[PDB]
């Protein structure tokens, strides 16, 4: 902790796919599964522009990219060219004098015109005939498997006597930094991740654990590719129509059972010939459940001016999670009575949550009768949340090195200027000579200084 | 003060639910609108005079009486011109036994709304005048000419109508200078404005809730009827074409306006004095043409070749047309409305959006 | 959350007379553009909303409201029921002669109404912002003009927007109804490019109008006749018991049979 604290990033689909090579993602455009779901993240600028360019064979100049746009909007415009850009999909040719030209990777372009018409594949769906199946599953009891095994796992990191968790899955948790084994004679603890994964949007959670499993996809014969087409082609699936599973590798398998222990995938049998893609794998999507409303559950908790939370569910998951970031007095069979105290949300950062984790669960589980309000939580309670997170988080932390009591002056500025060009400056000083150097690219100004 | 024995239950699991309900059901209601084939004013210099009493200032109203008329009035303002475009209005407060022309007859929101917003922050000291404000309602509205249903729509509250001289012979006058005047009424029923009301020829009434206030303020949006007395002549009008700069301002005829103004480069002529209006549609301010774009005759069209009734069936009754011909949607409640000509189905929503909103059939039209 | 009410002048003589010109633009190709506009505007969000009304010569039938081939699934499915539905409507077909020129109002009027239903099953986190797409091809009706102009003023009200691609003539009422309602225009100079317009002028959102640099706005005639004559007016006479639009002065007003009074 002489770095800083965990702060839990979600990526969002930008980090994760720019930042690839760009063969594996010339290889991941080669299903429409991945070109629609790549094309859907894309800010509205590039979502029009591939739209646009999308029937067309001839690289078009730069000029008439940067003429389609009205002269305010420069400084929300670069950023949409500049992620086309580096996502590979704007791949830049040349109109035969100067005139750089832009044209869509066709990987990408070929496979969304699959996704938008006819097409050459098949989108692996297949049946050979089973009618209305044995054992059928009702859409309901999807939804009621899906609390069911979610809940399982996040009792799990919380910690019950439910624990139906098949110690693969424990593996993974302990492997993507949430629930840290210790002293190895079985305490499975969470670490301060864990809390603030906890706190998150369910599609949130999800697509986070579906990037800490890829983050470490090199262990069991995983390869990237593959398991993202199969991602993408779960969650642009309807829960109704049944599906089989004939066209999938053994290492699909795994993946597939493996994702059954997660809940995701209903099964009937693990030697079977069908799935069922479950409601929480059809909102698999990098984005925000709402700040009034899930379409997974209505919001339960009103939260009153006098810190005051109405929890109107009966769950011992969302009990303990009001009880992390709150202290909790009444509990009726239809609800539940909490305060938010100082000393409760001061105990819920020493933990480690950033309170944006609190207002925005808060947020997520608004109670329909909490909405109407156009500040749907009482703007008092929430700046009292962000003064009681930043009296808690008052000390910012850097490992430096220091630069003190040289012998002239003109060494001064040429030791600080030698530290801008090489982009190692943290802190300077105009009187007494009191520099910071970044410590680990100071042997470069150190060698330097044997230099001269 | 045991209001709360009004909470029966017979098995107290759904009774409680029926108390609700009835309770919830009773607490609504719904409008009373009337329909006619018969002549309406439809060029109408409507003259608003609201109190500014002492009794402006009671609290009966949620907020006090000055505040929610005035912005009933706002209402007023925005739907009236949003109806009738070639109409006009003017608003005068009646305030310490004097009368006020706090905005002159004129035919764009943006004035008299800026005014209202000026007048929440008044004062409503004294007794009101009836007699000056009709005096001032009537000097301006002598010489509009003979078709105009000049209309005068006194948003009146006290009881001590203080006049300083007789307001018989005012009323004899009006009554011979064919105005027309209407009084909507705040917690009593007075014989003045009852007198004033049938011998005009307006409409008296007196309010509830805020409810039945908006009721009646939306009962006189509309065109009012013509009585057997006012003038039906042709009034010449003008129909300017919008001219942008010509071509490229080649030889253009650069002005500023014609009522802080900028640079005006083409807009709206006059087809009879050749001046230079940014917006239409304006009174010739130099000449006395109106000036109509002629989409303003087309929002109130709907007026002469009106609506009929929906015969209103609630129960299930033969529907072998199961979805609403509006929307194409199914029939989940029950009332099932049905037209008259073409006798198709339609839903609640399409009920309230048709008669309010698209005023014509969708049926009729095919 | 959008909402493109998309709406086909299906004129199946203006069509007939267009495949019997044997060109290279047929229906078949309007409505694959219908369809490919609306599965991309289906496909740029997953809250946005797809209706399809077809403007038939007697009646405004709607055309909208596993995977086979490699599309998205709700995709293949709307392209489905909007295929099987256009295949119902045209082909299984009538002949009447008194009737035989397209309309445009009542489908408006359709879409103006399931817009309102549609904003009445929108819950209070959200908003929707809706327009009207208008695909005229044929020539319209003069005498709706009475009911055309009420389904512009309640877009005017509702505050849909109102776009049209009109494709072989111009349409006043309809470039009037696209000033009014502050929508958009065009009138397509080459036919089988119908899409690229589509995708560039027509698919963009509220939220695009004012980014997109946009073909500009033609001027708009507020030509106005006399009930008379039917001959372009500078200065007329108009009735205030009839509210109608007369040219030179008469004694006795004919659209109301009002007892003139004389001056
Ligand atoms: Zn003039
Ligand atoms: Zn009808
Ligand atoms: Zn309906
Ligand atoms: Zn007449």
């Amino acid at each position: 902790r002489g770095l800083n604290r965990v702060h839990l990033q979600c990526r969002n689909l930008q980090e994760f796919l720019g930042g690839l090579s760009p063969g594996v993602l010339d290889r991941l455009y080669g299903h429409p599964a991945t070109c629609l779901a790549v094309f859907r993240e894309l800010p509205s600028l590039a979502k029009n522009w591939v739209m646009r360019m999308l029937f067309l064979e001839q690289p078009l100049p730069q000029a008439a990219v940067a003429l389609w746009v009205k002269k305010e909007f420069s400084k929300a415009q670069e950023e949409s060219t500049g992620l086309l850009s580096g996502l590979r999909i704007w791949h830049t040719q040349l109109l035969p004098g100067g005139l750089q030209g832009l044209i869509l990777n066709p990987i990408f372009r070929q496979n969304l015109r699959i996704a938008l018409l006819g097409g050459g594949k098949a989108w692996s769906d297949d049946t050979s005939q089973l009618g209305p199946d044995k054992h059928a599953r009702d859409v309901p009891s999807l939804d009621k498997y899906a609390e069911e095994r979610w809940e399982v796992v996040l009792h799990f990191m919380v910690g019950s006597p439910s624990a139906a968790v098949s110690q693969d899955l424990a593996q993974l948790l302990s492997q993507a930094g949430l629930m840290k084994s210790t002293e190895p004679g079985e305490p499975p603890c969470i670490t301060s991740a864990g809390f603030q994964f906890l706190l998150l949007d369910t599609p949130a959670q999800l697509w986070y654990f579906m990037l800490q499993y890829l983050q470490t996809a090199q262990s069991r014969g995983m390869d990237l590719v593959e398991i993202l087409s199969f991602l993408f082609q779960l969650s642009f699936s309807t829960l109704g129509k049944d599906y089989s599973v004939e066209g999938m590798s053994d290492s699909l398998l795994n993946f597939l059972q493996h994702l059954r222990e997660f809940g995701l995938v209903f099964q009937r049998k693990r030697k079977s010939r069908r799935y069922y893609p479950t409601r929480l794998a059809i909102n698999l999507s990098s984005g925000v459940s709402g700040a009034g409303g899930t379409v997974h559950q209505p919001g339960f908790i009103v939260v009153e001016t006098n810190y005051r939370l109405y929890a109107y569910t009966e769950s011992e998951l969302q009990i303990a999670l009001i009880a992390l970031f709150s202290e909790m007095l009444y509990r009726f069979p239809n609800m539940v009575v909490a305060q938010v105290t100082r000393e409760s949300v001061q105990q819920a950062i020493a933990s480690g949550i950033t309170a944006q984790q609190i207002i925005h669960f808060l947020r997520t589980r608004a109670h329909p009768v909490m909405l109407k309000q156009t500040p749907v939580l009482p703007p008092t309670i929430t700046d009292q949340i962000r003064l009681w997170e930043l009296e808690r988080d008052r000390l910012r932390f850097t490992e430096g090195v220091l630069y003190n009591q040289f012998l002239s002056q003109v060494d001064f500025e040429l030791l600080l200027a030698h530290a801008r060009e090489l982009g190692v400056l943290v802190f300077e000083n105009s009187a007494k000579r009191l520099m910071v150097v970044t410590p680990a690219g100071h042997s470069d100004v150190k060698r330097f200084w044997k230099r001269q | 003060x045991x209001x709360x024995x009004x909470x029966x239950x017979x098995x107290x699991x759904x009774x409680x639910x029926x108390x609700x309900x009835x309770x919830x059901x009773x607490x609504x209601x719904x409008x009373x609108x009337x329909x006619g084939q018969v002549r309406l004013g439809m060029m109408r210099h409507l003259y608003v005079v609201v109190d500014g009493s002492r009794t402006m200032e009671d609290q009966d109203l949620k907020p006090n009486r000055l505040t929610c008329t005035l912005k009933l009035l706002e209402y007023f303002v925005e739907e009236y011109f949003d109806q009738n475009p070639i109409s006009q209005i003017g608003i005068i407060v009646t305030k310490s036994k004097r009368a006020e022309k706090l905005t002159e007859l004129s035919g764009n929101p943006r004035k008299h709304i800026t005014s209202l917003k000026k007048a929440v922050d008044m004062t409503c000291h004294g007794e009101p005048s009836l007699y000056n404000s009709l005096s001032i309602a009537m000097q301006t509205l002598k010489h509009m000419p003979g078709h105009t249903s000049r209309e005068v729509l006194i948003i009146f509250s006290s009881l001590t109508t203080c006049d300083p001289s007789n307001i018989y012979d005012l009323i004899k006058t009006l009554k011979a200078a064919k105005i027309r005047v209407s009084v909507i009424g705040l917690s009593a029923e007075v014989r003045v404005c009852t007198v004033l009301a049938r011998e005009t020829g307006g409409t008296y009434h007196v309010i509830l809730d805020e409810s039945h206030y908006k009721e009646l303020l939306t009962h006189h949006v509309s065109p009012p009827p013509a009585s057997s007395s006012s003038e039906c002549s042709l009034i010449r009008m003008g129909f300017p074409q919008h001219t942008i700069x010509x071509x490229x301002x080649x030889x253009x005829x650069x002005x500023x306006x014609x009522x802080x103004x900028x640079x005006x480069x083409g807009g709206y002529f006059c087809p009879q004095c050749r001046a230079k209006y940014c917006e239409l549609p304006v009174e010739c301010k130099i000449c006395g043409l109106t000036l109509v774009s002629a989409p303003h005759l087309a929002r109130s069209y709907h007026h002469l070749f009106p609506l009929d009734a929906f015969q209103e069936i609630p129960l299930e009754e033969y529907n072998g047309e199961r979805f609403c011909y509006g929307c194409q949607g199914e029939l989940k409640d029950q009332h099932v409305y049905v037209c008259a000509v073409c006798q198709n189905v339609f839903c609640v929503d399409c009920d309230v959006f048709v008669h309010d909103s698209l005023h014509c059939c969708p049926g009729c039209i095919h | 959350l959008n909402l493109l009410v998309i709406v086909v002048d299906a004129n199946p003589i203006w069509w007939g007379k267009q495949a019997l010109k044997e060109s290279q633009f047929t229906l078949s190709k309007c409505i694959d553009a219908v369809m490919v506009l609306g599965n991309s505007h289906l496909f740029m969000n997953r809250s946005n909303k797809l209706a399809v009304i077809a403007s038939h010569i007697q009646e405004s039938r709607f055309l909208y409201p596993g995977s086979k081939d490699g599309k998205y699934e709700l995709l293949t499915s709307a392209n489905e029921v909007i295929v099987e539905e256009i295949k119902d409507l045209m082909t299984k077909s009538d002949i009447k002669g008194q009737h035989t020129e397209t309309l445009l109002a009542g489908s408006l009027a359709k879409a103006l109404c399931y817009i309102h239903r549609m904003n009445k099953e929108v819950k209070d986190n959200q908003e929707m912002k809706s327009r009207i797409l208008v695909i005229k091809a044929a020539e319209d009706s003069a005498l709706q003009y009475m009911n055309f102009m009420n389904v512009i003023f309640a877009a005017q009200k509702q505050n849909i927007l109102i776009d049209a691609c009109v494709l072989d003539s111009d349409s006043g009422l309809l470039q009037q109804a696209c000033d009014i309602t502050g929508g958009l225009y065009l009138k397509v100079p080459q036919m089988p490019s119908l899409l690229q317009y589509l995708l560039w002028v027509f698919l963009p959102d509220q939220d695009q109008r004012s980014q997109l640099i946009l073909p500009p706005p033609v001027h708009v005639d507020y030509r106005a006749a006399c009930f008379c004559h039917r001959n372009l007016i500078e200065i007329g006479y108009v009735c205030s018991v009839c509210l109608s639009i007369f040219c030179n002065f008469s004694p006795i007003c004919t659209t109301c049979e009002t007892a003139f009074k004389i001056s």
